């Protein structure tokens, strides 16, 4: 293990990057199939972790978009 | 600097090496490709105890991205309105007159342009 | 499936402070 942190009808929003060592998260939220619209998303946190990322996977217990930059 | 290491082009920091023979390993030398910069991988040759080796520590600053913790030894004021001084906050330095506001910043934000 | 983003994805590019301007910038966008 290298790098651990914890910390304390709708549509939840992400923009997930990585570049230079750093992932970079952006969230934003909006109260309502993908509604068209305009919506701004401001910084949360970035991550100071060196790896390669080329896959992914969500984490289920219903419909999720998935576009790309 | 292909397979183990790599420092990006547009570096702002500072890298320090020293020799240690008195207490004086492993690295990498076939890949399917190099490596982006800070990017780390996790094929091997063994380093012979060929040179006395040596200890590289590279440090890294960031440029005031988020509100500022690592700073220099310095004795802040008070701060004076509606009269021309030189300023400094957080390292930004310059000379001016300095007036209350009714901007209206965002708590990840740090100065207007 | 597959559906279209509607001028979706938009993010604040750094942490500073603007005011009715128009601002170019270049980055990765959606
Ligand atoms: C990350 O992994 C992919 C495939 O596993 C590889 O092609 C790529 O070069 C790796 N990233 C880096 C920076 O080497």
């Amino acid at each position: 293990c290298t790098f651990e942190y914890i910390s304390d009808k709708h549509l939840r929003e992400f923009v997930f990057k990585n570049k230079d060592g750093f992932l970079y998260v952006y969230k934003g939220y909006q109260p309502i199939d993908l509604p068209s619209g305009f919506n701004t998303l401001k910084p949360i946190f970035k991550l100071p972790l060196g790896i390669n990322i080329t896959n992914f996977r969500a984490i289920l217990t219903a419909a999720y978009f998935v576009g790309y930059l | 600097a292909d397979y183990n290491y790599k420092l990006p082009d547009d570096f702002m920091g500072c890298v320090l090496a020293w020799n240690t023979r008195n207490i004086d390993y492993k690295y990498r030398y076939l890949r399917h490709g190099k490596l982006r910069p800070f990017e780390r991988d996790i094929p091997l040759n063994d380093y012979g105890f060929g040179y006395q080796p040596y200890r590289v520590v590279v440090l890294s600053f960031e440029l005031l991205n988020a509100p500022a913790t690592v700073c220099g030894p310095k004795l802040s004021t008070d701060l004076i309105k509606n009269q021309c001084v030189n300023f400094n906050f957080n390292g930004l330095t310059g000379t001016g007159v300095l007036t209350p506001s009714s901007k209206r910043f965002q708590p990840f934000q740090q100065f207007g342009r | 499936t597959q559906h279209t983003s509607s001028m979706r994805g938009v993010y604040y590019p750094d942490e500073i402070f603007r005011s009715d301007t128009l601002y170019l910038t270049q980055d990765l966008f959606l």
